This record gives C-alpha cells, sequence and structure tokens, in this order.
C-alpha cells in the first residue's frame, strides 16, 4: 500500500499472482486474498485505514482487485477452465458488497 | 415616563457588573472594594442589602446568577486571574445571624494565567455549565458534574481566540437545529487587528468549540456582546457594545451535505448601527424577549432600542441619572 521511491521488485501478493500463480495456471491465493476482502468488508469498514503511513481509505487494495485481478483475468492462463469463473466471482463479490452498501453523501464531492 | 432610583450600594470602590436574578426579585453587585453583595426586593418594592462579603484578592469583573432550576448559585470573576462560585445555604440560620453568611464558597476556578474579564453561566438545557474568559486570550467551559455538589467543576473546553478576551455571550437557542455557540468580544486596543468579535460553534463531531465566525466590521474595542433570546426565530441576534450600539442577524446558511465536518456558515447582516451614545458603550443586554436592547456609555445615560414592523432599529428611550 506504500510505494518507496526506489526499490523495482515489489515483495507481496502481486508479485506471487504475476510470477508464481501465473505460471502454475492456478490461482488459489489470489482467491483466498479476494475472500479474506469480502469477508472484512461485510464485518467492518475502517475509514482511517492507513492514517499516517498514507492518504487514509481503501483504493490501494480498489487499485489491486480492479486493474491487477479483474481487468487481467481475461488475459491469464488456466489448467482448470472452470477457476476461469471462480476469479470472476470472487472480486465482483467484493465490488457489490462495497457499492451495495455505499451511499453518495455531500462530503465525498469535497477534496479533505 | 421612566423613574431612576437610586440604591445606597454602600460599596467603598467603583460597581463593575450589576446581575439579576432569573424572577428579578434579587440582585447582585460586584466592586473594585472586593467585593459581592446582594440584595432582595422587598414587597414595597425596596431594595435591602441581605448579604455582603470579600469574595476575590483583587477588583470583581463580573457577577452571574445560574438558572433556578441548579439552586441559588452565584459565579463571580476577577482581575486577580480567578472565577469564584457560591451557594446560597437556605436553612435555619438560628436567627442571630442574618447579617452575612449563608452564602458559600463552592469553588475557585485558578486556569487562567491573567484577569478573569468575564464569567457567564449557560442556557440550563446544556446543564450546570461556567464560561470564563481571560484577558490571556482563552474561553475556559467548566461543567459541574452534580448540581449537589457544587465544590467540583471540570474543565471541559478550552478556546483559543488569539485576543485578549473582554466580554462572553451564549447563544440561548434551546433549538436542537442550532450546535451551542458562544460570541466572544475583544478590548484590544491595536487598530491592525480586524475582527474583535468571534463565534464559536460547538462541534458535535470533533466534541471542541470552532471558529464558525468573525465580524471583521468590528475594528473598535468590544467592551460586551449579548445573544438575543431565540423565541422561535430562524436566525440570531447580537448586540455588541464598542464606540457604538451594533446589531447584527446572523442566519445559519443550509449545511450542503457535502461538508462532512464543518462549522455552520452564517449570512450576518448589520441591521443596526447606533453612535447617539458619542461615546464609548460599556454594556448591552436584551429584554427576556429578545426585542428592546438596553445600552449604556460614557454619556451617563442607558438607551432602549427597539425594531419596528420593517426591522428599522430606533431608540425608543433614554433613561439619565439625576
Amino acid at each position: 500500500t506504500v510505494r518507496a521511491t526506489g526499490l523495482r521488485q515489489g515483495v507481496g501478493i502481486e508479485v506471487e499472482l504475476n510470477e508464481i500463480e501465473s505460471r502454475c495456471e492456478e490461482y488459489p491465493l489470489t482467491r483466498a486474498f479476494c475472500q479474506l476482502i469480502s469477508t472484512l468488508v461485510e464485518s467492518s469498514f475502517p475509514t482511517n485505514l492507513g492514517a499516517g503511513l498514507r492518504a487514509p481509505g481503501f483504493e490501494p487494495y480498489l487499485q489491486f482487485l480492479r486493474d491487477t485481478v479483474f481487468l487481467r483475468y481475461r488475459t491469464r492462463a488456466y489448467r482448470r477452465a472452470a477457476e476461469k469463473w471462480e476469479v470472476a466471482e470472487a472480486v465482483l463479490d467484493v465490488f457489490y458488497k462495497l457499492l451495495k452498501d455505499y451511499e453518495p453523501q455531500p462530503e465525498d464531492f469535497v477534496d479533505q | 415616563m421612566f423613574v431612576a432610583r437610586s440604591i445606597a450600594a454602600d460599596h467603598k470602590d467603583l460597581i463593575h457588573d450589576v446581575s439579576f436574578d432569573f424572577h428579578g426579585r434579587r440582585m447582585a453587585t460586584c466592586s473594585s472594594d472586593q467585593s459581592v453583595k446582594v440584595w432582595d426586593k422587598s414587597e414595597n418594592g425596596n431594595w435591602h442589602c441581605t448579604a455582603s462579603w470579600k469574595t476575590h484578592s483583587g477588583s470583581v469583573w463580573r457577577v452571574t446568577w445560574a438558572h433556578p432550576e441548579f439552586g441559588q448559585v452565584l459565579a463571580s470573576c476577577s482581575f486577580d486571574r480567578t472565577a469564584a462560585v457560591w451557594e446560597e445555604i437556605v436553612g435555619e440560620s438560628n436567627d442571630k445571624l442574618r447579617g452575612q453568611s449563608h452564602w458559600v464558597k463552592r469553588t475557585t476556578l485558578v486556569d487562567s494565567r491573567t484577569s478573569v474579564t468575564d464569567v457567564k453561566f449557560a442556557p440550563k438545557h446544556m446543564g450546570l455549565m461556567l464560561a470564563t474568559c481571560s484577558a490571556d486570550g482563552v474561553v475556559r467551559i467548566y461543567e459541574a458534574p452534580d448540581v449537589m455538589n457544587l465544590s467540583q467543576w471540570s474543565l471541559q473546553h478550552e478556546i483559543s481566540c488569539k485576543l485578549s478576551c473582554s466580554c462572553i455571550s451564549w447563544n440561548p437557542s434551546s433549538s436542537r437545529a442550532h450546535s451551542p455557540m458562544i460570541a466572544v468580544g475583544s478590548d484590544d486596543s491595536s487598530p491592525n487587528i480586524m475582527g474583535k468579535v468571534q463565534i464559536y460553534e460547538y462541534n458535535e463531531n470533533t466534541r471542541k468549540y470552532a471558529k464558525a465566525e468573525t465580524l471583521m466590521s468590528v475594528s473598535d474595542p468590544v467592551h460586551d456582546i449579548a445573544f438575543a433570546p431565540n423565541l422561535g426565530r430562524s436566525f440570531h441576534i447580537l448586540a455588541v457594545a464598542t464606540k457604538d450600539v451594533r446589531i447584527f442577524t446572523m442566519k445559519p446558511l443550509r449545511k450542503e451535505l457535502s461538508s462532512s465536518g464543518g462549522v455552520t456558515k452564517f449570512e450576518i447582516h448589520t441591521v443596526a448601527q447606533f453612535d447617539n451614545h458619542n461615546s464609548q458603550v460599556w454594556r448591552v443586554s436584551w429584554n427576556i424577549t429578545g426585542t428592546v436592547l438596553a445600552s449604556s456609555g460614557d454619556d451617563g445615560t442607558v438607551r432602549l432600542w427597539k425594531a419596528n414592523y420593517m426591522d428599522n432599529w430606533k431608540c425608543i428611550g433614554v433613561l439619565k441619572g439625576d
């Protein structure tokens, strides 16, 4: 969630997805991470998430799920043809939950 | 024809303030002689000194009554940097001590670093709260958590005005649509400081008073300020005593739902400015309905001001002491 200017080799789930799971053609870690996020969003949504380390909010997780998982799911190789759809279901469940409980407030339209 | 009545106050020095009780049957006076006196109105309409005591180690600047729901409570503030709270013990002191003894000092508030220039109880619907302002440029708000134990007062809020504070006024509005508000005046003589009246609003989200407004048109030293009682108006009225009498209306602008923690913005209008004292104005006080303003000044007069049905304010009476 914190990008320091100078490390070109990221450690974490985004590299494991792109280097390990993509070579195995199986995505169990990415689905289990989407399931963790889906359960955490349903039980507690923290407004001050990342306060003091970065700008507060959920945006880095949303960018990973949107740009790295969802927008790329079709371009990936899959050993099991069914797992293509298991990955799509797992990310779309998170997006549905995030939009279900969201109501537009006047504060959302002001840059804090 | 207003009849002036002299009361032999028997103060040994200048009287700085006079405060009536909620029923207008008692008055408290405070002086440079370091004393507070209480006076009771008899059935014949005469005033009698029923208590007199030394309260402070310096000039007593203001005296205020609490609302009678909290019992018979007085607060005084002083040049000695303190505010003191006093309770009247209504009981059978055996018929030999009718002179001085039924007022008990319950606490002394000592957090102020310089002269405590004004002291005001909050509106009763906020509980037993006491605001003090000091020339150190801080307003302090205390609360008595137990009305049966007036010895304990907790400092709830500290408001930095960044100007020497001279006077305070609670907004008396019981409307739940209005957050609690305090106006603070400054006697700072510096001509470079514009905005000597500051309005603070209690922000529930932050649990702090935040500066809502500054009356930039008030550049002259402020000697007294008073919010008018709000009997069903959708706007507030503030009187300001300075080189002239000023009356401001403050209409809350509807919170656009987009500022998730802002202070209320006000549409502020000067509805009256009266130079008829031709001198500094020292005190301003509203009638119980918030429709008539009284002012006093160096001209040795008390003036009465009232709006007509077209919101045009006029002087409706002048009282002069003989």
